[PDB]
């Protein structure tokens, strides 16, 4: 037994720094930096600099040889990436708990030493190129990933990759400056799981000060709803259908969680009929051949769309997605049973739960905690208030959706499909 | 107190040079597998994917 | 890289003899050639120390 | 603080115990809330024999099927209502087949599970419909062109012979499939004995033992009778082929030396050894400074397109070694590159790297040993091929143990002078010979 | 600038060459001998006695 | 040109038979050819060198 | 390529008035012999400079040709001469130095 | 779709060793490389005679 | 490839019995000495058929080294071969003849 098992110590920096030591007992080492520097922070003054830097943790930093660099990272042979979010970019770094301090060193530079070298970054340009081109590529990077491109509408679709008519276009004065534009205590967050909440304050108190960042959540961003329409000609036809929900931390979030579970998603054990849903139960009565719907979060502070990702051959697109809008009209209807709620409480709660989960989806989950929880209201408190769950609201909630302007995306030729007009 | 991931299917990336990229981001759209001739491809200019390094004690 | 692919002069002998794709049906009609370079340079050889004395 | 050896004393303990049929039920009682429960479905991908070709496959179509204790959706009900978690992993002699569940919910999937232990049904109807559903969705299903790539390593490079038998199995048999298949050879094959209790979460093991008695009890009884021969070693293919494409747009080219399997003690090193080989991503960047020789120069020589260390499995043999692509020049330089980098290995060992992988297989190592499901089937192949599990300090031990002098000569013992597998896909016409190529497959570097 | 190929590790691959160093090494001499035959090693050879 | 002259200087040298200076003066034109390229050539290469600060 | 630097860079001063280059008027830097580092070290090069170090090398091959010289006032300006790689050079002296560095290691 | 395809048998020009499904080339190989590489040597020794 | 063109095609039949191509199930088109007319002539040929002549050709090479044949029933079929390029070809005997033409004109 451990001295009773750590709790994981949250705090923040007095300077106005997200000052994060999970006390973490665990063999294995899991190093988190959150940073405000997901792509809310972004600006239109840039394009794909995210993206860029992104890859450009390998760039040449100042006082770190990219080669050097490299050859601390390449010798203890330990996971650093910095995570790529709308919200944050994350410096990573599972590994021997030995090395932690050379890779809170490394991290240290990595976070706080870019040298942005000319050269280097001009190198850097074509595999951008590559990047975009992994970002693309195939049904997952394609009909999911590229019809992200051709699903991710706003400045949340200001892309994992960059801009084409940016391309090659980046500066190191937008890099000193980006950085110096983004990158800040605003961004700041540090979390520590494995380490010494003393040590991790120690190099975090000889190395970590910053500050600076800026303003705003978007055009509201401009609420276009409507068609991203794109023809694709996909063969099989991948369109996705756009519902909305509610914003980040809104007291109707984890209501929307519900209605997502309401038509849930795909399921955990695999090969079924999508049994569950007036999306699915009603897709499977409703639909006869290859089809998905499913609602997002789209998550600002400020605002939020659950939509439905679609997938179906283009012949049954308006019979779909109009049945999609139909069911979801039917759904509208209120109609519900109790099990539903509780059963669903059940399905998506446990989303709650594996979605906390496990060593990596520890922290990636718990490390979505480790970074992207920032306390437990526990599965005790937030499973509290995920047992605040209340149907009615998804009953008003259905409603809610039925009431606004949403969006629509193209990915084929509308001949068969609806152009949500002509709904 | 403050929250960024899970929903199962979207896309944020995570990428590195040490590790290759992905997106795994909140919302679905991963369920497509079901139907019949369900071939699948590889060998023309292409990419793929699903490495990772995992052992022992 | 490949010295066999890299060297200038070996450059040529990879293009010529080694590197050298060639039909893979050939048949037997091949060997005198080099048997006359083979006799050409035992001539010259030959020769040549026949010449050494002669 | 207490190191990684005494971090891995301090990494809890598993147990692992022996239901009475000669049972197997093993335990990582854990604060997992939720839990992978392994019901772990043993019936693996190479686990059959000839004429049983495809029945394993079609069992997996027909794993979840529908049932009679529960209906197909009512199955969806209990099941699906509950909101669990069902996959079949196929492999050599064994799978998998996992639940994910409220630690809470422990009993019910395993009663579940005790029916998909028994009450799978082959229904006239779906075995008409479910099984036009297997005759359809199977028949076509097949397709898959990495399952022609890493299953042309599977499919091909792994060649179909008894040994070497291929996955999937004929699609005159998927036309011929039988009840006979699986009225008798489900039955005719389906023994519990090798089945596996698989324990993984938040649990209580003597709960475990428990509720074996309660529903998964009562399993193993009946089984044996005939048929379980051993593996008659032999030699797979051995071969190359070109699916011939000029369709085939880019090189989806590969290679492997020897990969894991159930069995060998040599593989120790040889999983050390190839991490010194390691796997050259696409994706990945940093060639400048990348540490695989052979990275290196396909950087600077952007000498090809992708080459990834895949380790292809059997008990005591195998090939772990590159996936690749290329265009119309890399393949001869790649093994240059690989057999050399081999000759290079089989000759030029430095402890550095040693160390490294080293620390590769300690990272991985927790990689592993880290994650729930990974721990989960870690169990089930642990005791399915070793009927042990190597503990955190034993793993650690010959782990530990490491030495590069075994480096050296043991690279020679397995690797030295032989024929493993290289399959590209595409225009191989950098192919050369196994008079070549496999000449390569020789060193007049010395 | 020995010192590039100074250090223990070039000094390790020397480690390994050795004992094929002796190896190729011998290569060359015996074949000095078995070609020349030369008098002054010829005597020492038994039954390779010529006489 | 200073070790052209330690050149046609061996000419001239050896433009004598053997005589009593020559000895030591083609003796000498070695240690140049030695040092006027071995040393005094590089010993040159290496000071100009220094000279160069750049 | 002032006196000491007259004398002894005045061997590219005075007696590179005597060994040309900067009575020539030619670029310091660009005196050095090309190499591997020098070259992947011109690779580096600023651009504006670039195009700077092309005219002056040009115009050297011109009334080299012309086996001619620019007045002794157009002849360069002594001292007064930026090192023009040799923070970009030097740098590169560090860079395989490290290659060169971790190489060692 | 794509997986159906199959391999011919070596027998007819199968050296004996090989026959069998039963046993390990671990045997076999360095006998038959062997063999051949004496044959080479053969050539070798001779031929530089 | 009979009688008649058993003894002349059956120089092709029964004398490439003794000729050996279509009793070595040749291509009676492939037989063709390549030509440049020849050349463009397959570039402009079906595909299908490509990959026909192409598994001929191969084949054709195989035994040629195995320096054996197929069955005598496996020699192919008599007559009753498609004359694959000829409407192929010979349109693009028109076309030199018309490149051909206007040329003479
Ligand atoms: C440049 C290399 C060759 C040299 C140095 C060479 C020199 C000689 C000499 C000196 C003789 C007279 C001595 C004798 O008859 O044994 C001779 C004879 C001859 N060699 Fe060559 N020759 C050379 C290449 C050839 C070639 C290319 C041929 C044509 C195959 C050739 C065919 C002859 C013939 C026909 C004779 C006279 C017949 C005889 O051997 O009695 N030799 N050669």
């Amino acid at each position: 037994v451990p001295q009773h098992p750590q709790d994981l110590e949250f705090t923040r920096l007095p300077n106005g720094l997200v000052i994060a030591s999970l006390e973490n007992y665990a063999p294995a080492s899991r190093i988190g930096l959150f940073i405000k520097a997901g792509s809310r922070y972004e600006n239109f003054n840039n394009l794909g600099t995210s993206h860029l830097l992104r890859l450009a943790s390998s760039l040449t930093t100042k006082g770190a040889s990219s080669f050097k660099i490299t050859r601390g990272i390449e010798a203890v042979g330990g996971k650093l990436s910095v995570t790529s979010t709308r919200e944050n970019m994350a410096y990573t770094v599972e590994c021997l708990r030995d090395d932690v301090d050379i890779l809170m060193e490394f991290l240290l530079n990595v976070t706080t030493a870019p040298e942005f070298r000319r050269w280097e970054v001009a190198a850097l340009q074509s595999q951008l190129r590559i990047d975009k081109a992994v970002a693309f590529q195939n049904p997952q990077a394609h009909v999911i990933e590229n019809l992200h491109a051709a699903a991710y509408r706003n400045a949340l679709a200001n892309s994992l990759y960059c801009p084409d008519y940016r391309i090659g276009k980046v500066t190191p004065d937008e890099l000193h400056d980006y950085v110096q534009n983004h990158f800040t205590s605003a961004r700041m967050a540090l979390i520590g799981l494995g380490v010494s909440h003393p040590v991790l304050k120690q190099v975090a108190e000889q190395f970590l000060n910053i500050r600076g960042g800026l303003g705003l959540s978007g055009a509201k961003a401009k609420y276009r709803g409507g068609e991203i329409r794109e023809q694709n000609g996909d063969s099989l036809v991948h369109a996705a259908l756009v519902a909305e929900s509610a914003a980040i931390g809104s007291a109707e979030a984890n209501a929307f969680s519900v209605l997502q579970h309401v038509l849930g998603a795909g399921p955990h054990v695999k090969r079924g009929s999508n049994a569950t849903s007036s999306l699915y139960q009603a897709v499977a009565k409703g639909v006869h051949q290859p089809f998905d719907v499913s609602a997002f979060n789209a998550s600002y502070s400020d605002s939020g769309l659950f939509g439905f990702y679609t997938i179906s051959q283009a012949a049954s697109a308006g019979d779909v997605i109009k049945a999609a809008y139909n069911q979801v009209k039917t759904i509208a209807q209120g109609n519900l049973s109790n099990p539903d709620v509780q059963a669903a409480k059940n399905k998506l709660k446990a989303g709650y739960l594996m979605s906390v989960e496990s060593s990596e989806g520890f922290l990636d989950e718990v490390g979505c905690q480790a970074l992207a929880a920032g306390s437990y209201t526990p599965p005790s408190t937030v499973l509290q208030q995920i047992d605040a769950v209340a149907d009615a609201d998804v009953i008003n909630a259905a409603k809610k959706f039925v009431s606004g302007r949403k969006s629509m995306a193209a990915s084929g030729n509308l001949g068969h499909t609806p152009f949500i007009d002509e709904l | 107190m403050l929250s960024v991931a899970a929903r199962s299917g979207p896309f944020a990336p995570v990428l590195s040079a040490t590790s290759r990229g992905v997106a795994g981001a909140l919302r679905p759209l991963v369920q497509a597998a079901v139907p019949a001739t369900s071939e699948s491809p590889v060998l023309d200019l292409k990419r793929s994917v699903l490495c990772r390094e995992s052992l022992r004690g | 890289i490949n010295i066999r692919k890299t060297h200038p002069l070996m450059k040529i002998v990879n293009n010529a003899f080694i590197d050298l794709p060639a039909p893979s049906n050939i048949s037997s009609w091949w060997n005198f050639g080099s048997l006359l370079g083979i006799c050409l340079i035992l001539q010259i050889l030959t020769g040549l120390f026949l010449a050494m004395h002669y | 603080t207490a190191t990684y050896a005494q971090a891995l004393q301090s990494v809890p303990e598993t147990q692992v115990s022996q239901l009475d049929n000669g049972l197997r039920v093993a335990s990582e009682q854990s604060s997992q809330p939720t839990c992978t429960v392994g019901v772990w479905i043993d019936a693996g991908s190479r686990y059959e024999t000839e004429k049983n070709n495809g029945a394993g496959y079609f069992v997996e179509h027909l794993a979840f099927k529908g049932t009679k204790n529960r209906p197909g959706n009512a199955l969806e009900k209990e099941v699906e209502s509950m909101g669990a978690h069902l996959n079949a992993y196929s492999t050599r002699e064994h799978t998998a087949y996992y639940i994910k569940a409220l630690s809470k919910d422990l009993p019910k999937a395993v009663e579940l599970l005790a029916d998909i232990v028994q009450n799978c049904s082959l229904e006239d109807s779906q075995i008409e419909k479910e099984r036009d559903v297997i005759l359809q969705e199977l028949q076509e299903n097949d397709t898959s062109m990495r399952d022609v790539v890493f299953n042309y390593l599977h499919a091909t490079a792994f060649q179909g012979t008894p040994l070497a038998q291929s996955v999937e199995g004929p699609s005159e048999n998927v036309r011929k499939l039988s009840r006979a298949d699986l009225t008798e050879y489900l039955s005719r094959h389906y023994k519990a004995p090798r089945m596996v209790l698989a324990a993984a979460g938040g649990l209580e093991h003597r709960q475990l033992l428990d509720l074996a008695q309660k529903h998964f009890s009562g399993l193993s009884g009946t089984y044996d009778e005939d048929a379980v021969p051993t593996l008659t070693p032999c030699r797979f293919t051995g071969s190359e082929i070109r699916h011939r494409e000029d369709g085939l747009p880019l090189a989806h080219v590969a290679i492997a030396v020897e990969g894991p399997g159930w069995a060998n003690p040599d593989n120790v090193a040889l999983q050390v050894a190839n991490a010194i080989i390691g796997h050259y991503d696409c994706t990945y960047g940093g060639g400048m400074h990348l540490s695989s020789p052979l990275a290196s120069v396909a950087v600077t020589n952007k000498l090809c397109q992708s080459f990834q260390t895949f380790n292809i499995c059997y008990a005591d043999t195998g090939l772990l070694g590159a996936h690749f692509v290329c265009d119309h020049m890399s393949i001869d330089d790649m093994m240059f590159v690989l057999q050399g980098q081999w000759m290079r290995l089989c000759t030029s060992a430095t402890e550095s790297e040693v160390v490294r992988g080293k620390n590769l297989l300690r990272n991985a190592l927790v990689s592993h040993l880290d994650g729930t499901t990974p721990v989960c089937e870690d169990i089930g192949r642990s005791l399915l091929t070793y009927g042990r599990r190597i503990p955190l300090a034993e793993w650690e031990s010959r782990i530990a143990e490491v030495d590069a002098r075994v480096v050296r000569e043991v690279c020679s013992k397995y690797f030295y002078d032989q024929c493993p597998a290289v399959a590209g896909f595409g225009p191989i016409e950098q192919l050369p010979d196994y008079n070549r190529i496999r000449s390569g497959m020789f060193w007049l570097r010395f | 600038m020995l010192t590039r190929f100074l250090g223990p590790r070039y000094r390790q691959l020397a480690r390994n060459w050795v004992p094929t160093a002796q190896l190729w090494g011998a290569v060359g001499a015996v074949g000095l001998v078995w070609a020349t035959d030369w008098r002054l090693i010829l005597d020492w050879v038994p039954y390779i006695n010529g006489k | 040109w200073i070790l052209v002259a330690d050149l046609l200087t061996l000419t001239w040298i050896g433009g004598q038979p053997v005589e009593h200076p020559y000895i030591i003066i083609g003796q000498l034109a070695s240690i140049m050819y030695i040092l006027l390229i071995m040393v005094m050539m590089p010993v040159a290469s290496i000071i100009e060198n220094n000279l160069l600060k750049w | 390529v002032s006196a000491s630097s007259k004398w002894l860079e005045g061997i590219r001063k005075w007696y590179y008035n005597a060994a040309g280059f900067n009575k020539l008027g030619l670029m310091r830097d660009d005196t050095i012999h090309e190499n591997d580092d020098v070259k992947e070290a011109i690779r580096r090069l600023p651009e504006n400079l670039y195009d700077d170090r092309v005219f002056r090398i040009k115009r050297a091959l011109d009334l080299s040709m012309r086996q001619q010289i620019l007045p002794k006032e157009q002849w360069t300006k002594y001292e007064e001469d930026k090192f023009y790689l040799e923070p970009y050079l030097k740098e590169v002296i560090r860079e395989r130095k490290e290659r060169e560095e971790w190489a060692k290691k | 779709s794509h997986t159906d395809i199959k391999v011919p048998d070596f027998s007819d020009y199968r050296r004996p060793e090989v026959l069998d499904s039963t046993k390990s080339s671990k045997e076999s190989s360095e006998a038959r490389k062997g063999f051949s590489y004496l044959i080479t040597a053969t050539t070798t020794v001779g031929v530089a005679y």
